[PDB]
């Protein structure tokens, strides 16, 4: 019965085209198993200066293995990567690390952009018991009251790491729809390997996007989907003003070494508990402390540092696309317009405008690293006007 | 104890030789082919920039400017990069050009180097006989097999072939080398101790060393010539020549060439002539350093998981011979997976001494594309096993000496301490029992000193 | 006599196994393992079929081909070493009579289809179908119905031989009762089942059933219908884990009649699945404990995960005599007696309540412990119809003459270390054969004296103690359980004198030994304990996290390796994927201990675990080392000079 039936599963899958060329097409189906969802982007409108809120379910669902030795191990490790790749892409923003554990919510790291503080917090978050049940109501309470004091010229989005369990919290979180719909705060959850309808209704009543974790690769995809600053609901803001352009200071300008250290509890700046020698300078406090392209606590305006953060999204929107042809128009001497090679896996990648020939390793290098076709350069800037 | 300099010696090859001979004899080592030989068998990055000025520096720059080229960071590394470059005798310390010593290079090398930098259609560049591809009569991967099998008939006939070696007088030098030897009846081409070490080595630079020692056995030809010719081999391959090695001939240049097809690295046709052939072998001599190109054959991955030697790939018999010295006694079939012994392969280094890196080298040379997707730490603990195994049998450090006991005084013993420490002929002392371990070679100078007082 | 199924085949046809010349059937493989790997995949790789000995596993680019067959190809293999993503060797044995949902030619096809026509030597061929699949159902009419098979072409030899040896032959309250008898269908196809020859002839028959070329599979139809009584089973909230959930699923993938023998690793759910088989099966069962040591244990988790206890408890060794009158579910011990009135009425009860046991179940822990002389009394005394072999050992006692499927039938399941130690509750041991540089004033004497006081010399070593003193405080800092196993008492006694710890010996009072277990296994203040030869064997299963050993002299590799395999449990709830169970051994250099450890670490890498030899400490004088002066060691030395041979012998 089943001793045969356990091996009726194996026997055919083992078997293939016999005689010659055996265990060959089994490898071909594995390549045919590949090539999942690429981009499907092309959007406009919103996404600028997010104010994210990490919300972590700490529950007994973590004790199931399912991808890793812990579901936090699946979670927490790639959050650091998600932190770094965020600060890579979006430095104009800041993130609220808030942890739910034992039916409450602990705002673990404040809404800020200092990566080491966030990452070591995750390195502190390693040895978490995740005792108790999730409570989103305490999480939204922090999320309200913090972002309540943020301007309406702020992007208001929440990223919830939920372990798909029972949403164990009172006090009419169904009525928190109209609370937060009016409060123009977006809330995005993704479910860990299952679905919560109420939370699925929550996000579809939000405009925040809900998903379910499939796999570790798939876990990365939706992170990567939420790296990009999304086009949230209309009528948020237009502008955001008193973007402080700073100065770097060399502390060697006119008076050479007239100050042994530029942090002595009286100097304009010197914000954090450490010694400094003068590296930076804000306009409004005239605040000189450790360099930070974010904001301050006395002038209270945004320490904008343009080549970093006014450059990051500044080309992250205006992209175009390529096309693929299997044909052989042999442009070059059977070459690439970029790296100049050939393999011909029938993916001759042609630009939409300048129409230049590329490979996967030239398409990926654009569509992950270069983000534009340089074949448009020499082609845009020469007749540009 | 045991010799350990006969394995590597890869900067002293151009130093201990060169500094062991005269400046005018190494003035001969500034043939224009010998220019690339200088820069590469030394590997400092720090002296490798101190050269770079001198093509634009005819002038002797002052010593302090480059003595203070690099500040507080790595002053020793600057100093370690300095006197060795000076120990090449390529520099001249000027006296007082402007008021103080300002160093400068030998210009005749600067003459020779700049032709190998820009311009020059000279004798090595062109105009006399250098090189010549006329029409393809013979191909390189076919000759790569020659460049494999001559190594075999070298390395197998070291161990001993059921086949035979070609008619060489080289064995009478390799028996002379102390790699091989032969007792007088019939002259058996065995191994003494050192070919066994070279069996554990895999680079042609030892061959090169005995080929540098080839003229040393009372032969009087161009040592200047052959080391130029040692470079003149190091030209990759792809050249037959309209007998261009005879148009650029010399006496030893043709005769010792008969030996380079004995050494296999040249390939000579009918009458040992009409062409010449450098083999793809002509780039790993150039370093002696491991090299990703130095892969010979690409068998596969290995591992030594559960320290049980763990690999397959039915290879040629030379690798089988490379482990016939290294793994018998539970050999198996068609995959070459002789099991492990922590005693026998340990006993299989007793005729070599420690093969510490030579394990690690043949770790990355057993099956060659192993570093493609494997761990950086290829032996997890297994190096230390091999180490402790090597650190087991080495129970002795052989050292002769003369010892001075029952000395008549105690403070004059400290004089003879300070006397021998002046001489540097002491190895060890015991002051508590009035003892000094003194070299017996430097015994006589204290033996003379004690008899004088 | 009459105990001969097909023994393991390869004995000849091979000369200097370096078949650089012949490899003739491997040349058939080496054609297509080498002609096939050209374009970035191998489509080859015959598992390196070797005629004699065994063959291998590729398992380095398994992808789907051999990674599916990382398990499935291993049916008749056993995968005796384990590795990293590389090759993996095995052995070969009786394990086709277990693999009886498949034909020996069907595997032979896929044995070829894996090997890319890497052709057999034939050695396996002449050993493929030596025993055709054949079962022995025990159907409702009180003994057996003479089941043959799904397939017919076997009675054609059989019925032309066997009968000429020995013949064979209210409404709604009862409506569903025949609906159950409606479910008594064709036994998957045709059954071909005959009638019991009077219940006393099968013993006379079984010896001739195998006599041609067939082999028989005794079953246990004890679940749907059963004419005698059923005890009260009750599984009181005994949540268990998928290592052993798969196990009974292998015992029951078919209907309600098939016996079973399953291998676990050490310390696994041993007293669970049999207790699970005690209750789910609805039988009246039997345990055969190894000693009374086992007997107290196996009832205790039975007292835990079964509420079947209302003097419903039958433990039967060393004057236990607990519930003779009325047997429901029993624990016994292997009556190895054969003596002249050994236990007069007591073993008579063991005889006569075996008869009341009828068949029950043969719960058999670790039958590598059982000799073949006792394997006589396995079948001779106990004549049951379903067995249970709880034996971690696959191959034992170097006896390739008598195999074990003739004893217990098929050997059903073995559980992977990898899917317990990396994915599962079983902790990761760091094995440590630690050798030390001794003081030479133990060794000049040693080589002077060719008399067993020399054994005690390296034994009583402060260089051993400096290691012993070390890891105590080094693992006091992690606040986790540690246990040290010495060789003999009076050396170990001074360890319990110098750095005095919990400890035992041979004649120690058990009620205070139990207090020591209470002081150890409950009290968190002292995580340190000493044991002797007896405590591993005759009193306790210790439950700890870190083990140190001193004794390594006798060649019982596994017997020592199953001590550590039982004791070492999970250290903490560690988030990391590291090794958390810990083994330590103390090795004398230049010694029998140096020599034995070489074979011992050979046996360690024979099964293959996380192993490291360290020699130096993590800073020796970091700790205030006692015996730092060798004069103090000379004080110990003169005790050793005053010592006799009596401190230098174990329990045997
Ligand atoms: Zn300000
Ligand atoms: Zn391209
Ligand atoms: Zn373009």
């Amino acid at each position: 019965r089943w001793e045969g039936g356990y091996e009726r599963t194996w026997e055919i899958l083992k078997e293939d085209e016999s005689g010659s060329l055996k265990a060959t097409i089994e490898d071909i189906l594995f390549k045919a198993k590949r090539k999942r969802v690429f981009e499907h982007h092309g959007q406009v409108r919103l996404g600028m200066m997010r104010h994210l809120y990490v919300v972590v379910d700490g529950s007994r669902t973590m004790e199931d293995q399912d991808l890793k030795p812990n579901r936090l191990t699946c979670t927490l490790k790639l959050l650091e990567y998600f932190v770094e790749e965020y600060f890579d892409q979006n430095p104009i923003s800041q993130i609220g690390i808030i942890v739910t554990k034992s039916k409450r919510a602990e705002k673990l790291t404040e809404l800020s952009g200092n990566p080491r503080k966030h990452i070591t917090s995750l390195k502190k978050a390693v040895d978490m018991t995740c005792h108790g049940e999730p409570s989103l109501y305490n999480s939204l309470s922090i999320a309200m009251q913090t972002l309540k004091h943020m301007p309406g010229h702020t992007s208001r989005e929440v990223l919830i790491i939920f372990s798909s369990l029972t949403t164990c919290d009172p006090s009419n979180i169904y009525d928190l729809i109209k609370t937060l719909k009016a409060a123009k705060i977006r809330v995005s959850v993704i479910g860990l390997s299952a679905e919560v309808r109420v939370c699925t209704v929550l996000a579809r009543e939000t405009g925040g996007t809900y998903h379910v974790i499939l796999d570790e690769s798939h876990y990365k995809e939706l992170l990567t989907h939420h790296v990009s600053p999304p086009p949230a609901s209309s009528s948020s803001e237009c502008s955001l003003i008193r973007m402080g352009f700073p100065q770097h200071t060399i502390a060697s300008l006119s008076d050479q070494d007239a100050k042994p250290s530029f942090s002595m509890a009286h100097l304009d700046g010197n914000t954090e508990p450490g010694l400094t020698l003068g590296g930076y300078f804000c306009p409004q406090c005239r605040a000189k402390y450790c360099e930070l392209p974010v904001e301050c606590k006395i002038c209270g305006l945004t320490l904008v540092s343009a080549p970093h953060l006014a450059r990051s999204y500044h080309h992250l929107f205006p992209l175009d696309a390529f096309q693929e042809i299997p044909l052989e128009e042999y442009n070059g001497e059977r070459f690439c317009y970029g790296c100049q090679g050939e393999l011909k896996d029938q993916h001759v990648y042609v630009c939409a405008v300048c129409q230049n020939v590329f490979c996967v390793d030239c398409d990926v290098f654009v569509h992950d690293s270069l983000h534009c076709c340089p074949g448009c350069i020499h082609k845009i800037p020469a007749p540009s006007g | 104890s045991r010799g350990l300099n006969r394995v590597h010696l890869q900067c002293r090859n151009l130093q201990e030789f060169l500094g062991g001979l005269s400046p005018g004899v190494l003035d001969r080592l500034y043939g224009h082919p010998a220019t690339c030989l200088a820069v590469f068998r030394e590997l400092p990055s720090l002296a490798k920039n101190w050269v770079m000025r001198m093509l634009f520096l005819e002038q002797p720059l002052p010593q302090a400017a480059v003595a203070l080229w690099v500040k507080k960071e790595f002053s020793k590394a600057q100093e370690e990069s300095t006197g060795l470059l000076s120990g090449l005798r390529i520099w001249h310390t000027q006296l007082l050009p402007g008021g103080l010593q300002g160093l400068i290079l030998n210009p005749i090398f600067r003459q020779n180097l700049r032709i190998a930098l820009l311009g020059g259609g000279k004798a090595w560049s062109d105009d006399t006989s250098q090189l010549g591809p006329d029409k393809h009569a013979r191909d390189v991967p076919s000759l790569d097999k020659y460049a494999e099998e001559r190594w075999e008939v070298v390395l197998h006939f070291m161990v001993g072939s059921p086949s035979a070696a070609v008619s060489q007088d080289l064995a009478q030098l390799l028996s002379q080398a102390g790699l091989m030897k032969s007792t007088e009846p019939g002259e058996p081409p065995c191994i003494t101790s050192a070919g066994f070490q070279f069996l554990l080595l895999d680079t042609p630079a030892q061959l090169w060393y005995f080929m540098l020692q080839y003229l040393q056995t009372a032969q009087s030809r161009g040592m200047d010539l052959v080391e130029i010719l040692s470079f003149l081999f190091q030209l990759s391959f792809s050249t037959l020549g309209k007998d261009y090695s005879v148009e650029g001939m010399s006496d030893s240049l043709l005769n010792f060439l008969q030996h380079l097809r004995e050494f296999g690295l040249v390939f000579q046709r009918k009458r040992k002539s009409r062409r010449y052939y450098p083999t793809r072998l002509a780039i790993n001599l150039s370093s002696g350093v491991s090299g990703a190109g130095g892969t010979v054959h690409q068998p596969g991955f290995i591992v030594v998981e559960t320290n049980y030697r763990l690999y397959a790939y039915t290879e040629s018999e030379l690798q089988i011979a490379l482990i016939a010295l290294f793994s018998e006694m539970l050999y198996r079939f068609p995959n070459m997976v002789v099991a492990q012994v922590t005693r026998e392969s340990v006993q299989q280094a007793i005729a070599s001494g420690i093969t510490a890196q030579q394990i690690i080298h043949f770790l990355r040379t057993r099956a060659h594309p192993v570093m493609l997707k494997q761990t950086p730490v290829l032996p997890p603990t297994i190096t230390d096993q091999i180490r402790l195994w090597e650190l087991e049998r080495d129970r002795l450090r052989f050292t002769e000496g003369v010892l001075y006991n029952q000395f008549l005084s105690q403070v004059d013993f400290e004089l003879l301490l300070a006397h021998a420490r002046e001489l540097g002929v002491l190895v060890f002392e015991n002051s508590a029992k009035r003892l000094m371990v003194v070299t017996p070679a430097g015994h006589s100078d204290v033996k003379r000193f004690w008899k004088r007082q | 006599p009459g105990n001969d199924p097909q023994e393991a085949v390869p004995s000849a046809a091979g000369k200097q196994v370096d078949e650089s010349g012949t490899k003739v059937d491997e040349y058939g493989a080496k054609d297509y393992r080498l002609q096939m790997p050209l374009k970035d995949d191998h489509t080859s790789r015959p598992l390196w079929v070797a005629p004699d000995g065994h063959i291998f596993l590729e398992a380095f680019s398994p992808v789907y081909k051999y990674a599916q067959d990382f398990l499935v190809a291993i049916a008749e293999p056993v995968c005796r070493p384990t590795h990293v993503h590389e090759y993996k060797l095995t052995a070969y044995s009786l394990y086709a009579a277990v693999s009886v949902g498949l034909q020996t030619s069907d595997i032979t096809e896929y044995l070829r289809k894996l090997s890319k026509t890497g052709v057999p030597d034939g050695i396996m061929q002449f050993i493929k179908l030596c025993t055709v699949s054949y079962g022995k159902v025990k159907l409702v009419l009180k003994h057996n119905r003479y089941f043959v098979e799904s397939c017919h072409p076997d009675v054609i030899q059989h019925l032309l031989q066997d009968p000429v040896i020995r013949e064979c032959r209210m409404d709604l309250f009862d409506f569903y009762e025949q609906m159950d008898k409606d479910e008594e269908e064709e036994e998957e196809t045709q059954t071909v089942s005959f009638e019991v020859k009077q219940e006393m002839i099968e013993e006379l028959q079984k010896r001739c059933i195998h006599l041609e070329y067939p082999l028989l599979a005794e079953y246990d139809f004890r679940n749907d219908s059963v004419n005698p009584d059923i005890n009260i089973d009750l599984k009181p909230t005994a949540v268990l884990r998928p290592y052993q959930e798969k196990s009974l699923r292998k015992m029951f993938g078919n209907g309600r009649a098939r016996s079973g023998v399953i291998v676990l690793p050490c310390g696994a759910g041993k007293s669970l699945v049999g207790v699970t088989a005690a209750c789910t099966v609805r039988k009246r069962c039997l345990v055969l404990g190894n000693s009374a040591v086992s007997v107290e244990q196996w009832k205790a988790q039975f007292k835990m995960w079964s509420t079947i206890d209302d003097s419903q408890i039958c433990r039967f060794t060393s004057d236990a005599k607990d519930k003779p009158i009325g047997c429901s579910v029993a624990i016994s011990t292997y009556s190895m007696l054969g003596h002249t009135t050994k236990r007069s009425w007591e073993a008579e009860r063991v005889m006569e309540w075996l008869k009341t046991q009828e068949w029950g179940l043969m719960i058999l822990d670790e039958v590598h412990t059982i000799p073949a002389k006792m394997f006589r009394r396995v079948l001779t005394i106990v004549q049951a119809h379903c067995k249970l072999g709880l034996t971690a050992t696959l191959v034992r006692e170097d006896d390739k003459i008598v195999d074990l499927n003739f004893l217990i039938g098929p050997k059903l399941y073995e559980a992977n270390w990898m899917e317990l130690q990396n994915n599962g509750y079983i902790a990761k041991v760091q094995c440590a054969e630690v050798w030390c540089p001794m003081s030479p004033e133990f060794y000049r004497e040693y080589v002077a004296i060719k008399t067993k006081k020399r054994i005690l010399l390296y034994t009583m070593n402060p260089n051993k103690f400096r290691a012993c003193q070390f890891l105590i405080k080094f693992h006091e800092r992690r606040n986790d359980k540690i246990i040290v196993f010495a060789d003999n008492v009076f050396a170990l006694k001074e360890y319990a004198i110098r750095l005095n710890k919990p400890y035992i010996y041979g004649p120690t009072s058990q009620g205070e030994r139990m207090q020591i277990l209470q002081n150890f296994k409950h009290n968190p203040k002292i995580n340190t304990i000493f044991i002797s030869k007896v405590g591993d064997t005759s009193f306790d299963l210790p439950e700890a996290n870190v083990l140190i050993q001193i004794s390594s002299h006798g060649g019982s590799r596994r017997q020592e390796a199953q001590r550590l395999g039982r004791v070492l449990r999970a250290k903490k709830g560690m988030v990391a994927e590291e090794y958390n169970a810990f083994f330590y051994s103390l090795v004398s250099q230049d010694t029998q201990e140096m020599a034995y450890s070489t074979k011992r670490q050979r046996f360690l890498v024979d099964q293959g675990y996380s192993f490291k030899v360290i020699t130096k400490l993590a800073g020796m004088e970091e700790e205030d080392l006692a015996f730092s002066t060798k004069e103090e060691q000379q004080q110990l030395l003169q005790k050793v000079l005053a010592a006799t041979d009596l401190d230098a012998e174990e329990e045997v």
